[PDB]
Order: C-alpha cells, then structure tokens, then sequence
C-alpha cells in the first residue's frame, strides 16, 4: 500500500503501509522517518481527526490517498 | 432619515385624530368627566392626545433601544419568522405609528368592560380604517403597500383575538399602549416588574431599563406624574396578571403546590378577595423573593417620584398646570416636548459616563505652554534665529520634532491667549526674513508660492495702514482663503502630512496660535449653536466610521436602576472621533447648503454646541451669500460624542451622503496624557545660557578680591579711637562698622553662606555716614565702598552660580530663590546694564511660576475608582468567559478571534485608566492588567492552534 | 455653449458663455448679472475650486453643467 | 637692613618711608617731620591697635617691610 502524507506548509512526504490498528504505530512510523517527534500530532482525513486505538480500516482509509497531518 | 417628531405625515394623522374623535367630548355615561388643569378644559384626560402621542413616541423609542441592543452583541427575542423588533423599518414604523393614532380614538366611555373593550376597538380600527379610505390616494401608492397591509394593521387595532405578541408591530402597539400606565397604577413595584418582565421578552434587559427610564422623561415632558419605586414598600403585592393576591399562612410562608418535578412550586394566585390567620404579601416581600432577585434589577432599588429639585406642594402646582392643557390639546407642542425629551436622553448619558466638568471657560497655561508662548515670541521678534533645519536660540538647537511636539501637546488657543498684538505686528517681520515655498498639501501637481513675498505684498497691497486689528482680520482670511496655505498647515498642525518641510512645519507651530488669538479678539459674534462640517471620504473609510459612531451610540443609554455607564465610557474612548477635530484651527458653517451643495460632501458632521463650549470664532463678514463660516480650536477636555447616524440622500457624484449628528461634551476624562517638560526644560537651559554669559562678562570684567583693604580699614578703625575726633565717629568705627569688616572679611575667606549675604544688608547706609559732618569720615567712607562692592561682586557671582545649578537640576523655584538674592543697585551697582538681561531672567521665571497645573481626576475619585471596579471585572469577566470556550468548528473560532481582538483593546483602556487614576509619586500598579494580559495570551495561542487546525480540517474534507 | 450657477442664497442665474477663456471674464458676466464683484466672488465644479486664468477648457466644464457660487471677504 | 614701610594719615595720605630696624620711634617721627612737615610733638603712630611709644625701636613690634601704620594728630600735647 501506498500513502501521502501533507501539511498546510506545502511539503509532500511520501509514506509506505498497509493496515495496522494503533494510531499511535501510525504516530510511531512517521516518528521514524525525518527525525520529527511526535509528542502530540493529529490526524484528519475526511476532514475529521481519529481518536486514540482504533481501527485504521475504519473510515475506509486506503492506497495512494492523501493526508494532512498537524501537531 | 424618518423620525416621529418630524415626519408631517403621522403628525397630520394624529391632528386628525385630535380634531374628529379625540379632541370630542366624551359620549360615554360613567367617568366621562371633562378635566380642567389651569383653568383649560380637556376632555380626556385618561386617554387623550398626551396618551397617543406618547405611545407613539414609545414605538420610536422601543425600536431605537432595539436597534441599539442589536447594535451590541445581544439576541433579541425572535418572532415566528426570524424577525426582531431591531428589524422593524421607518416605512414599517410609519404605518405602526399611524396606526397607533387612532388606537384609542374609538373610545366614548372609560369603562374597562368587555363588552364595551370590543366596541371601542370596533370603533377605533373603523375610524383608522376611514381616515386611511380619505386619503388613500396618497397613502397607498407609498405609505402603504396596499389595503391588505392596511387591513392587517386595522386587524391589530380591532384586537377581536386577544393575541398581543404574534409580530413586531403587535408588540409595539399593545405594550406601547399598556405601559403608559405606569403613572397612574399603584402600587408602582408591582406593574413595573410586569411590565419591565414583559419587555425583556423581546428587547432585552439593558434595553427594557432604557425604555421605562426615557419614559420618565417622557411623562416629565407631558405634565403627568411620575411614578416613584419603592423597594421596601410595604402595600400589598397586587399579581398583576389578572387582578389576584399572593398570601402567607400560619409559618410565615406563601400559598404553593407540589407538582410532577418543582420541589417547591409556582405561588398559587389567591383572588383578592380571600377569607383568610393568613396574612397578604407585600410588595418588598415580592421583590426579595429569590425568582425576582436574579431577573428584576429593581430588586433592592429607589427610584424617587416626583420632581427633583422641588417641593410635591409646587410640583404638584406644576401637574396642574397650563401646559398639561395644551398638552392634551395642541399636537406641534406635545409632539415638540417628547422630541426635545428624547433628544435630551441622548445627551445626559454620555454626560453621566465622565467624570463632570465645573464651568464651560478655556483651561489655563501650564509651564510648557509658558515656555512656549515665549518661544515662539522670541521667534517672531529675531527671525535672524531661524534656518535651514533647526532654530538657535541661546545656544539650543530647536528641531522639527520639537515644533511638532509644541502642536500636538500645547493647547494652542491658550498658547494664542498668551501672544499679543506686537507678536500679531512680527508676522510682517517673519515675513520679510521669508522667500520660503509653502505647497499644496494634496494636490503636488500645484503650484508652491513664497509665503513671505505674498504676506507682505498683500498687507501692502490691502492694510497700508498696518492697522493691527486689520492685520488680524488678514490673518484669518489667508487661514480661509488661499488653499496651499491651510492645506499645508491644517496637514501639519493633525500629523498626517508627509514630505513638508521644517520651514512649513514651523511656521505651522507658530501661525496657529497667533489665527487663534486674532480670532478670539476679532470675533464678537455669539457662539453658534449647530455648525456643520463637510467631508469627502473614501466608501470603506465612511463605512468605518459609521461602525465606530454606531459602537458609541448602541452602548449608552439612559439609566432606570442598574448603571451601564462603564461600558458606554469605554466604547466611547475605544471608538472616539472626536480628534478629527481637532489640534487645529478647524473650518465649519452655520448654513448646511454650504457642505451639502457647494461642496459637494458625502460626509457631514454636524455639531451641537448649546452649552456653548467648543468656543467658536467667528470668520469673514458673513452677510446673505457667504460662507458664514467659523472656527473651531477643539478644548482638549472636549469630545464631540455621536449621538446620531443618519443616511442621507446622495451626492451629486452619486455616492450616498451620510451625516452624524455629534454632541460636545467636557470632562476631565478627555485630556490627553503629556510628559512635561518637553518645551519648559528648552526654556530652561535658554535662560541658564543666557544668565551664564551674564555671570563670565560680571567675572571678567571686575576687579578681584584684595583683603588688605579690609585688613587696613580694621586697623584704622582702632586707629580712629585716639583721633579727636568725636565720640559718635570713634563708636561707630568701632560698634557699627567693625564687626561689618568681622563678617565681610569671615565670609569672604570662607566660601560664603547667608553671612555674605547678610554682612551687604549690614553696611550702613550713605545717610548714616553723611550724619558725620565732613572730615576723614568721607575718606573712610570711600574705603567702605570699595568693600562693599568687593562683597557685592562676590554675592552676585554666587547667587548667579547657585541658580545656574539650581536650573541644571530643572528646579524652578530655587533658582528665583537665589535671583533674588542679587543686590540690585546700591549695595552692587558696580554693574553695567546687563542687570537688564538678570531682571529679565527673573521675570522669565516669575511668569513660569504663574502655570496652573490642571487636574486630571475632578471630585469624582469615587466616580472614577468606582468605574475602574466595573471596567475590569466587566473585561476580565469577558475574558474568563472566553477562557472555558468550546471551540467544536472553524466560524466559532472566527468570533473567539475577533473577540480576543477586542479585549485585547479593552485591556489597554483599562491600562490608560490605571494610569490617569494613579496619583502620587511611585510605579504605576499593573498587577491586575497583568493577569489579564497573560490569559490573553494563553487564550490567543490556543486559538492559534485551534484555527490552523480547523482550516486543516476544513481542506481535509475538501477532498 | 450655456452654464447655470446657483447661490447660497437658492438663487439661481442662467449664463451663457463659450467653452473658452477666463474665469475672471465668467466672474465678471456674473457682476453684469446681478451686480456682484469678482473679488468676492469664488466659483465651485463638483466639489472643486476653479482658480482665475485658466479656461472652462481646461478644467472640463461642458454644456448645461452647473456651477456653485460662493461669497468671500475680508474681515473688516 | 634697609626697608621701606607706610605711615597713613586719617586725611588719606599715604607716607613712604625708608627705614632700617633699630631706629626709634621717635626717629621715626623725625622722618615723618622731614616728609611731611609734621611736628614730632603731634605724632601718634599705631600698629596692630597698639600704640607706639617713642623709645622703642621697630624690631620690638614686629615691623617688617611693606607693613602699614596708622598716624594720628595728637595735638593740645606733646
């Protein structure tokens, strides 16, 4: 699976997954990525942030989509 | 633009109304008693022309409050579409108050029997609906829309249905109609509460206290009583919904029943008549309640009957009483009354909101004013002093800085009262040293001229005389009549120039003054009225100012118990207009075809002026044909308050016109805030150089101390004593003139002190010393003025040095108290005429010692502390509700912004007031604004926050 | 060509004059009118001030325009 | 060795005088009467609020160069 993840700021990062449960494993993989900290970052897509533990296939999150994410 | 008090219209109703039904005699059987009150006879007193009119006039008022409540952030009460009394329109208005004029034309008896109610309401729609009828042909193309619009309003009159709350205009027309009742229902603290409860419905609270308190003035206005509100009154509580009783039994406790979900419930209405050891509930008993404690400000709460400042014997006089009569009888006086009432209630308040002011006069000069007025004499009087970028006088560099500071602080009209008719003549003077260009502030595709050349020129060409009163009225008529001269000046004098030259800015700061002071003697026309003034501005800015006049209007009103006068003060200070007007020689007229036509203006001010302050001059001659304009210094304590908006028609260019009706208004709470010293202390090093050159030329030019002399005198003195002489000469050397040597010589080694200065008074005088004969008394004489003068030197060098050092340090006084300590002639008089310059410092300093130092908190500490109290807990109240905001979506956040904005201004009001209250010598207390600046920026970072990511989520769901 | 001008006063005069030459002259048809003075006389065009010497050319005035005439004088 | 010192009059002359230390005070008075025409019988010389008598000489009252006396008529006496 392929996923966009974007900010306010214009900057495009792209993301490698598949479906796990867990924002924060989520939180945890980008925390990985460019040495950013995740203390407290939020997630919208369909404009709607996601509450902690549960499950990503909720909201028919999927492939080559795009994301905002802001802390 | 409509308004009651003049729209022809509904007064033509209304007199129709007077001269058909209810100027006529009553046809009804029981009180249908005719009226007399001064010897005039009214038939209706109960329900005459007075009643209708005002409730005419309470329709005006109850929208206007509405409109003003809505202007504030509140939410009136809703109707069955989304409409709320502040959307009622003039057109709207019109046929509600038309309508209103026969409400009550149906009447023949008083009875208040239902039978009766419907027939005098069937009489009273069928008499609007043949008043309408006759002139249909000029109501129903414009004033009204067609008969369904005017069946509709008939159908309110006819009130078969006894609904009374379905739209505005029912609303309007029944409680206008109802609460006329105020003056005559006993007991007061129970209708009042009705009718207050009733009101806020709709209008809201803040509103409700508006209407009921201008309707106070409303009864003054017409001659009928005004009703008194006692809280602790002790009649009988009458339930005024129905006619019934609330009742206590037994344990001191009212009549209730227990329901579904009450706990303790609802009072059970006991009729009034009751058999019941059970007691009725009095009035105060009513409102202490814990239900009418939290909704009834009158809770607790006096408001005094009757008239304040007489006696009820001779109010009672003025109740009965011509006026009362012609009230009930002629319409244009009654309709006048309540127009000058109303006009009044938008006046008083924004009086009640500062801090009073004792008399009308111009304020008097402060020592940076002195030193100014000096200043710019001493400019006038040696134009050699004057340059490129800065003017040298006495060694001090004046910049441009400088003079823009002396127009932006100094009270220039009190700076003018200071100059004086030689100043006037050195304007020809000033000019003559001047080939200096003044430009067209706008306009830069214009021509510049040579202010010098054209002054003298003209003043040659037009007062050959020279005489000054003609040079004064010349003054004025380049001030109104030459474009790039009031251009650049009337530019530099507000600060919003740009690109003017130091030459310009200069003779700006003193060409102000001096127009003033030519005005103030020329004109002796009695101070005007109403002046108006005509503006050109762009659509958005006009757009501003019609807000910010609007903030000012909404947040006062007149006060019935609660105070809400801290908030219109603060509003007025956040939004005031008033120094537009101001630091400047400001041009109006008397004739509004002048700024509406000639000119050509879609902004007008027009400005009332009856307590005569806002000293205006009068400007030109004036006759049939002319401008008839004037001039206006604006009184720093001064404002001028808006008390109207008004859209009127449209330019000839076709952008709408707007004129704002404002209301001058003194108080201390208008003085701005200046540092002094920002001209005194100039003036200061000034005379310190001045005296300082006195002091080097003195020092220089005269001998030194030699005290062999001294010495040598002493030694003849005991000499003396085996003369032959006499024994008056012998005991004078030796008692009188010996211990004056002790001092001199003391003093003279040893620094100095007073025994210098007292040693001098000590040498006796040339009278004393003529009693001698003639011999070797002269010879000693000679040798004793020699001294005198060597003491006096001395005396003289120290007080100018002590002084000098007494100046750098900015203390006034201790340097008049060393002048004062030069001898003056005799004693010293070994000087030359530059005792001339000294005198003349000292004078400068005499005349520096005459400032009045202004307060700035009058009497009202009280008044201000207590304002202060209720600004603050207001803001932090604001704040703190801010605090706990639930920010779920994006337009909650917009007004959590915008709210933040506008505390955020709040804050710095309440940091002025801090300031302007603090008196004493000490840092100024901010640690209450402190807490509150800091939850301000906790409260904006979070909305920071907050937004960005709202917006985010707003895109987000975009795709 | 033919202009109007209107006073203070409510009164309004009729003028006719070419689009051309001065003020000072237009002024002066004004004083042959109704007997006032130009140098008391000063002429106003949508809100703006004409100054003596230039032209109706210049400054644009056309046919059946009106103009806004005002009084001023010295102090005396 | 030889000095020159003052002798003032109440009249507001000032006498100089050229004298060495050991001469008397009477002798100075004949100095005097040799300057000014004034009798030696008519002279009272002070210094320092003190009278000089006409046997003493000047080194016993501390007379020194550029000093000032002070001289009075005493006359109706010798």
């Amino acid at each position: 699976m392929q996923i966009f993840v974007k900010t306010l700021t214009g900057k495009t990062i792209t993301l490698e997954v598949e479906p796990s449960d867990t924002i924060e494993n989520v939180k945890a993989k980008i925390q990985d990525k460019e040495g950013i900290p995740p203390d407290q970052q939020r997630l919208i897509f369909a404009g709607k942030q996601l509450e902690d533990g549960r499950t990503l296939s909720d909201y028919n999150i999927q492939k080559e989509s795009t994301l905002h994410l802001v802390l | 633009g409509f308004s009651l008090y003049t729209d022809d219209t509904v007064k033509a109703a209304a007199q129709y109304a007077y001269d058909n039904y209810l100027g006529k005699p009553y046809t009804g059987s029981v009180e249908s008693a005719p009226a007399n009150f001064g010897g005039r006879m009214v038939y209706r007193q109960h329900h005459g022309l007075s009643h209708t009119l005002r409730t005419m006039a309470y329709a005006e008022l109850i929208v206007e409050e509405a409109r003003k409540a809505k202007l504030r952030g509140e939410t009136l009460g809703k109707f069955k579409d989304g409409r709320t009394i502040a959307d009622v329109t003039p057109q709207e208005l019109k046929k509600i108050m038309i309508a209103q004029a026969f409400f009550v034309a149906g009447r023949d008896d008083e009875a208040s029997d239902a039978k009766n109610y419907q027939k005098y309401h069937e009489q009273s729609r069928d008499a609007f609906l043949k008043y309408v009828k006759d002139n249909e042909s000029t109501l129903i193309p414009d004033v009204f829309k067609d008969q369904e619009d005017v069946n509709f309003y008939a159908r309110v009159i006819e009130d078969k249905s006894h609904d009374w709350e379905s739209t505005p205009a029912h609303v309007l027309i029944n409680q206008g109609h109802m609460v006329d009742l105020v003056r005559v229902k006993q007991p007061p603290e129970s209708f009042l509460q009705r009718y207050f409860s009733s009101m806020q419905r709709w209008i809201g609270s803040q509103a409700t206290e508006a209407v009921f308190g201008i309707q106070r003035q409303f009864f003054h206005a017409t001659y009928e009583v005004v009703a008194g509100f006692d809280s602790d009154n002790k009649e009988p509580h009458l339930v005024v919904s129905g006619l019934g009783r609330y009742v206590i039994g037994e344990d001191g406790q009212p009549i209730r029943e227990a329901p579904k979900k009450g706990q303790k419930e609802g009072d059970l209405k006991v009729f009034p008549q009751t058999y019941k050891n059970e007691r009725l509930m009095r009035v105060d008993e009513f409102l202490k309640l814990p239900e009418i404690q939290n909704t009834f400000p009158g809770s607790g709460k006096h408001l005094q009957g009757g008239m304040p400042g007489m006696n009820e014997m001779d109010y009672w006089n003025r109740l009965n009483s011509l006026n009362r009569a012609r009230c009930e009888n002629d319409v244009d006086f009654c309709l006048k009354q309540l127009q000058t009432a109303h006009d009044k209630a938008k006046i008083e308040p924004i009086k009640q909101a500062f801090q009073s002011s004792k008399g009308k006069e111009r304020r008097q000069p402060n020592v940076d004013e002195i030193a100014a007025a000096r200043i710019i004499q001493q400019i006038l009087a040696n134009p050699d002093c004057i340059h490129d970028d800065h003017v040298l006088i006495n060694g001090q560099k004046l910049e441009q800085q400088f003079f823009r500071d002396l127009l932006a602080k100094c009270e220039m009209a009190v700076v003018g009262s200071l100059l004086n008719d030689t100043d006037i003549g050195n304007i020809d003077t000033l000019m003559r040293h001047e080939k200096d260009t003044e430009f067209h502030s706008t306009n830069p595709e214009a021509v510049p001229v040579k202010i010098g050349e054209y002054w003298i020129n003209d003043q040659r060409i037009n007062n050959s005389s020279g005489n000054i009163t003609q040079k004064k009225h010349d003054l004025i008529f380049l001030m109104q009549n030459d474009a790039w001269y009031f251009s650049r000046v009337n530019a530099i004098a507000q600060n919003r120039d740009k690109g003017s030259t130091f030459k310009e800015v200069l003779i700006t700061t003193l060409m102000t003054p001096l127009t003033s002071k030519a005005l103030v003697d020329t004109s002796q026309a009695k101070p005007p009225t109403r002046l108006f003034r005509g503006l050109n501005l762009s659509e958005e800015f006009t757009k501003g100012l019609i807000d910010q006049a609007n903030a000012m209007i909404a947040n006062t009103t007149e006060r019935l118990f609660t105070d809400h006068s801290p908030e219109a003060f603060k509003q007025i200070k956040l939004n005031d207009l008033s120094k537009m007007s101001g630091r400047t020689n400001a041009s109006t007229t008397t004739e509004i075809k002048l700024v509406k036509e000639t000119w050509d203006s879609n902004v007008i001010f027009e400005m009332l002026d009856p307590d005569g302050l806002l000293h205006s001059k009068q400007v030109g001659r004036h006759g049939e044909g002319t401008e008839s304009e004037f001039s206006v210094y604006l009184p720093e304590d001064v404002a001028l308050v808006p008390v109207k908006v008004t859209l009127d028609g449209k330019t000839q260019k076709g952008e709408n016109r707007y004129v704002f009706t404002f209301v001058a208004v003194k108080s201390p709470d208008f003085t701005p805030r200046h540092e002094s010293g920002y001209a005194v202390e100039p003036f200061l090093r000034m005379q310190a150089a001045k005296l300082a050159e006195v002091k080097s030329s003195i020092e220089k030019a005269q001998r030194a101390p030699d005290l062999e002399t001294i010495f040598n005198l002493q030694n003849e003195v005991e000499a003396v004593q085996y003369s032959h002489l006499s024994t008056g000469y012998k005991n004078f050397l030796k008692n009188t003139v010996g211990p004056v040597l002790e001092n001199s010589l003391s003093g003279l080694m040893e620094s100095d002190t007073d025994t210098l200065s007292k040693a001098l008074a000590a040498f006796p005088s040339d009278t004393q010393w003529s009693a001698f004969n003639f011999e070797e008394a002269r010879q000693a004489k000679r040798q004793m003025d020699a001294i005198k003068q060597m003491v006096g030197n001395k005396v003289v060098l120290d007080a100018l040095t002590q002084c000098q050092d007494a100046l750098e340090k900015q203390n006034i006084a201790g340097a008049l108290d060393a002048l004062k300590k030069i001898p003056s002639e005799k004693e010293m008089g070994t000087i030359r005429r530059e005792l001339r310059e000294q005198i003349q410092s000292a004078r400068q300093e005499l005349e520096s010692l005459q400032r009045a130092v202004v307060t700035p908190v009058v009497t009202d500490e009280k008044k201000v502390r207590e304002r202060y109290d209720a600004l603050i807990e207001n803001t932090s109240k604001k704040i703190t509700e801010l605090e706990t905001g639930k920010l779920p979506n994006l337009d909650a956040v917009k007004k959590g912004i915008s709210n933040l904005s506008n505390l955020k201004q709040e804050v710095t009001v309440l940091r002025n007031e801090k300031i302007r209250m603090h008196v004493g010598t000490d840092k100024v207390d901010f640690s209450d604004v402190e807490k509150l600046e800091q939850q301000i920026q906790v409260i904006d970072t979070k909305l920071a926050d907050a937004y960005l990511l709202e917006v985010t989520k707003q895109i987000s769901a975009l795709e």
